[PDB]
């Protein structure tokens, strides 16, 4: 893979480098690194495909070396070099769309693929450049296994979950208690709703509780917390649990005092924040805890009393809600963010290319149900694909 | 139960309890005499049956209970069915009456007996009134004060007493929460009872069959509120309106939905 | 892959060019005989062999 | 949506095209959300 | 509080057995006892209620929590039954007259029905199980009925001679009527002196026990043939005194309400 | 870790091989390798100890190397070879114990127990000799990340979980439908129990489903699987969820039909069983779903109508069993078994030398609090107590 990596670097940095008048001073040591590839791959015969509706290529290298005589580059020598350039990218894009396909729950980490397998022999180990990209760097680093982490932006961790939970219902459904809560990609959007607004509690207070519990944990999470969540603030008319029935929603909404965030990891409490909103940090977490409360105000005008009795009917619902985004985080394992077309590439080319269902990912990979099973073989393989999608994309995007 | 209930949003779940009981429902219509008085037909409830029929409910499910008057049926109703519908007659001169019958059977209670002559008793909260049940109640007051004497009125001379019920057969008497009173009623002819209110009895439907919203359940002056099962017709002829009625029946069904607490057959439990 | 099958209690799994017995796959033989077209064994294993 | 997703082979391919009910019903036996949801929706227009 | 519905229940098998509710049970819950008029009639005393209920007192249950309610007899007792307290004890004198009656009390008291309405002018009626019965209460019901065919015609009788009807009450305060669970039938009934309502046996009432005071047990609660149970709430005593039946329930009252069990519905 | 493995092998071979009698011939490697390592100690001071009861002791090695001039050994060359191989064994055994009772959520695979650090450096590193221990395999395959396995006979993967689950309840107990399961160690006893016998249900039938949830995958797993189980098929007296009432349970033991075992991973279903019973395979598998029936019979001789009446009393109650054994299988991972004594070991040292409750592991190490949640942070602490433990007992037993 770190050939892999070695080609696809090069050769961008070969394209990038390598241009008519440049001078032999600043592509001296690409221009041997290059023939050093040239020749360890002179006298190999690679096959790539037979998965699928991706065809099967065979390819044999016999070019010839760059010149290392002249001083400044001229277009005739440009020309041949990328006449040899573009072969070795349509081959390496191959490797790549081959080797994003394939599964397995024995040893995900090691390659298939076999052209890749053949690549990863002791022969080819002469080609390796540099690696530098956070992907690889952190796949040599979790090969040489040390404290890794890859930096997110609007990470895709939490799995799509619309729902809520009544703990007072009736069939009627005039008089409820509960919470609701959209999980989706970054966002939590969560609202505890009581139809009757706390009069019949104690102290004129009822409390509601939201507990997340991430698969993977992140670190260094940047969140913003915000008070009155949107998607649970208008009419709705929702569903029983049973399906048989359904309620009408029409929320009235209100500030959560005593507020409370509790980011805590194997059910200890590692932060928590009392009466704060904005912008906040998490140094580690797997379970968030949002503890929020509904206080019927004791003071009301004429229409907010009238629409807070004492009797039953209660036609408008008190809300309270919250909001929470992680805007930035950083993560040991892989997942997808708002930033980076690695998932999108491999999605892509299994779709393009028909790819059958295998053992390890989910039939078509999707989010929601590859994140809400994320054991180790799956996490192998999804760091796998989506590195050698980081190199096919440094390449053609 | 305590335990709490999940969901979704997404879902389409079409699991759900299946069972059997009485034969998928059961109505029961409660009429004025003046409707069949006026009708002057011994096969009309055989024809409403049949009517009903084709709104989807069997023979052996739809029953009238002929009620001759407002108290006559305020006094003890026993109401023992799966949905009850109530036709109600408009007049100026019982408002009183046809809102106390309404606040009692569209609303869930939960009475305790009261002796007046061995104690003296009091309400917590705004939902703890006094319902009196008889053939002429007449009910006096006193309220007391701290030092167990009486506040404009005397212990002894009952006459001092500050009346709220004369010749009424249904009362529900609320007064000052916090205080307590002595009370002086017909007890040979009516029972009071310390009742509590609690959630809504869905399994009843009042129409007014006449003049326009009246009825305050609430008995605090500021809801005058107004529920889905509470409905108002116009009428000049009695059979315009069961047809009505019956051909407006699944609304009703839509409006009314069957108890959760218990099932019981008159308009209150008794919890001693 | 032949599914053979009697109402007399005879049930026999066998090859289609080569007929040589096989042993015989209930929770399959079930799940063909439901969809696939099923024939008839006037021909029947015994005999066929 | 199936032939990406939940890809699929020459035969089933074939059969689905001529809608053939032995690959349909191992399909929605296999709990397949792609035709359960399309079936569903038939149901939901077979209604009335 | 999720009422109207029912959730799976969880728990385990490390948790310890709790405290003894008894001594707080008693005091925040109330005991009536239904004795008959022979007791009150053989005693001839008038404080024998304060005497019981400061016995009583000794074994916790308070003063005011304890109520007596007579009854002149088994069937005006039968005659609309209307048991509300906490804790129910019913003391039931044995006659082999009234068996049939004394055993419908109980299979009347001891469960929970869920008791629709019947008129008889309009329809007719059938029976859907073997716990849809017919109960009749009044001061005398004289019950008759006639079975239908497929074709709506009688089997036996005739749909407007009463007399070819089939008669299974005559005179009965109290009836319970089981009939063949598949026909319509057509009844005769006095209306006028008595109610019928058609009732579906639900789950027992684990609140009242009836305690008979003579004979050998034979209450048959379950009206088919082949169970003829003894429940735990169906007590027997033999007497020939009442003051030493009192003094028996007063000193087991905490057997006969471990034997009871506050109410569900 | 790699060297005192080796250390601890090359100490028991030494003391194996090295007998009154032998022959040079089968001992030579092994001799160089022992005066290898002396040359390699002989210089270094240690330390041990200092945590609880254990001595704080100061290791100082001196000693001589062993003659490879004879053919035959003698008794004046085995006496010199147990003077010089005790102290040695005492050495590795208090680093063992003094590794043992040390934790920490930060790098908990990193070494604790400073001169296993010092012996981590890269001058101790001529010691290894042969690292074939299973345990020793498995930790250098996942230094260099490979998928491991530990064999299991019996494993202790289920934490003790007695329990009921009632689904149609009263307060009088006296018409129940619900289920029961005793989940401990490496076996199941599940038993789905209603007094009715499904009189009134659908069909004549009631279904039963428990799923069980492991926190590790597990593969290869053999599994005995029978009817009828046990423990739940005899009178009981159990308390209710809230410990304030009491109910009584008297069974009569049926067959369960519509019997489905189902061996999940990630929720795709892998393994199915319907109707066999005895010895099955499971081949990768992080939950179990057993899904069963009761179905009243149709046709009752006397004697059994006698016990399902269409009344409430219900004195016998219908029952349905089903006991699992996983009887062996492999994991990734590392647990308890009922072959190895690791775990004795570990928890006989702590309990010796009177270690305070670490951050880690729960107090004592019951191993149901430490099963329950196998965070990394444990099972990596895990791993390596459960490695020094192998390699001490390897000396010691
Ligand atoms: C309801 O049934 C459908 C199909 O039988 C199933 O997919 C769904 O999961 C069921 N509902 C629940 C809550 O399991
Ligand atoms: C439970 O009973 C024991 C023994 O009588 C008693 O010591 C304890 O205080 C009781 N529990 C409570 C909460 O009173
Ligand atoms: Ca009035
Ligand atoms: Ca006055
Ligand atoms: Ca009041
Ligand atoms: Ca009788
Ligand atoms: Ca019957
Ligand atoms: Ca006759």
């Amino acid at each position: 893979m770190d050939v892999l990596y070695s080609l696809s670097k090069t050769l961008k940095d070969a394209r990038d480098k390598i241009v008519e008048g440049t001078l032999y001073s600043n592509v001296s040591d690409l221009i041997q690194q290059f023939n050093q590839m040239i020749i360890t791959m002179n006298g190999n015969e690679f096959q790539t495909g037979g998965i699928g509706n991706l065809p099967i290529r065979n390819w044999n290298f016999d070019f010839g070396l760059l010149g290392t005589t002249l001083l400044n580059l001229d277009a005739n020598y440009v020309e041949t070099a990328r006449n040899t350039i573009d072969y070795f990218v349509d081959f390496v894009d191959n490797v790549c769309m081959d080797e994003m396909v394939r599964e397995s729950q024995r040893n995900g980490i090691a390659p298939q693929s076999d052209s890749l397998r053949k690549l990863s022999g002791i022969k080819f180990k002469r080609i390796n450049f540099d690696n530098s990209s956070e992907y690889i760097e952190n796949w040599n680093l979790q090969n040489r296994r040390q404290r890794t982490g890859f930096t997110f932006h609007k990470p895709n961790i939490f799995p799509y979950s619309a729902s809520f939970t009544l703990n007072r219902s009736q069939p009627a459904h005039d008089n409820l208690m509960g919470t609701m809560w959209l999980n989706a990609g970054s966002e939590i959007q969560v609202a505890g709703f009581d139809y009757s607004c706390a009069i019949n509690a104690p102290a004129n207070i009822q409390q509601f509780e939201h507990i997340v519990q991430l698969r993977r944990v992140l670190t260094t999470a940047t969140i913003t917390l915000l008070p009155d969540a949107e998607r649970f603030s208008f009419p709705r008319v929702i569903n029983s649990a049973d399906g048989a029935t359904t309620w009408y929603f029409n929320p009235v909404i209100l500030r959560p005092n005593n507020v409370e965030v509790e980011f805590l990891l194997n059910g200890q409490i590692i932060n928590t924040y009392q009466a704060r909103f904005g912008t906040i940090i998490a140094r580690n977490f797997d379970t968030i805890r949002l503890s929020f409360q509904l206080m019927r105000p004791p003071n009301m005008t004429p229409a907010v009393a009238a629409l807070f009795p004492n009797a039953q009917p209660f036609e408008h619902h008190a809300t309270v809600g919250l909001t929470l985004r992680i805007e930035s985080a950083v993560c040991e394992s892989v997942l997808a963010d708002a930033s980076k077309t690695m998932l999108a590439n491999v999605t892509s080319v299994r779709q393009e290319y028909a790819i059958p269902v295998g053992p390890v990912f989910p039939p078509g990979m999707n989010w929601t149900d590859l994140i809400t099973n994320y054991s180790p073989s799956r996490e192998d393989n999804l760091q796998r694909v989506f590195t050698v999608a980081s190199i096919r994309s440094m390449l053609v995007k | 139960i305590n335990l709490p209930i999940t969901g979704s949003m997404d879902t389409a779940y079409a699991n759900s309890t299946q069972e059997e009981t009485f034969l998928t429902s059961t109505l029961c219509l409660y009429y004025p005499t003046e409707a069949a008085t006026e009708i002057n037909d011994n096969s009309w409830k055989d024809t409403l049956s049949q009517l009903f029929l084709t709104k989807g409910w069997p023979t052996g499910s739809v029953y009238f209970k002929e009620y001759t008057d407002i108290a006559s049926f305020s006094v003890d109703p026993q109401l023992y069915c799966d949905y009850n519908v109530v036709l109600m007659k408009y007049d100026a001169t019982l408002q009183l009456d046809m809102s106390e019958l309404a606040d009692l059977i569209l609303n869930e209670w939960l009475c305790n007996p009261m002796d007046i002559t061995l104690y003296y008793y009091q309400q917590t909260d705004e939902a703890n009134k006094w319902i009196s049940m008889g053939s002429s109640c007449t009910i006096k007051v006193c309220p007391l004060n701290t030092q167990t004497l009486g506040i404009g009125c005397l212990t002894t001379d009952t006459a001092t007493f500050e009346e709220v019920a004369t010749a009424e057969k249904l009362v529900i008497t609320d007064v000052v929460d916090g205080v307590n009173h002595k009370l002086d009623v017909t007890t040979a002819t009516c029972t009071i009872r310390n009742c509590k209110k609690l959630g809504p009895r869905e399994n009843v439907a009042v129409i007014q069959v006449g003049g326009s919203d009246v009825l305050d359940i609430t008995a605090d002056p500021t809801t005058a509120p107004q529920t889905e099962r509470m409905m108002r017709i116009n009428w000049k002829k009695w059979w315009q309106v069961f047809y009505t009625v019956v051909d407006y029946v699944n609304q009703i069904i839509q409006a009314m939905s069957k108890r959760s607490r218990s099932l019981n057959s008159a308009a209150f439990y008794y919890r001693i | 892959e032949v599914f053979e099958a009697g109402t007399d209690g005879r049930f026999f799994a066998y090859r289609v060019e080569t007929f040589d017995e096989i042993p015989f796959d209930v929770q399959k033989f079930a799940d063909l005989v439901t969809d696939s077209p099923v024939i008839s064994a006037i021909i029947d294993f015994k005999t066929l062999k | 949506n199936l032939n990406d997703n939940y890809g699929i082979s020459r035969q089933q391919a074939f059969n689905l095209l001529r809608s053939d009910p032995r690959v349909l019903r191992e399909f929605i036996n296999q709990d397949n959300p792609i035709i359960r949801n399309r079936i569903e929706q038939l149901i939901m227009q077979c209604r009335l």
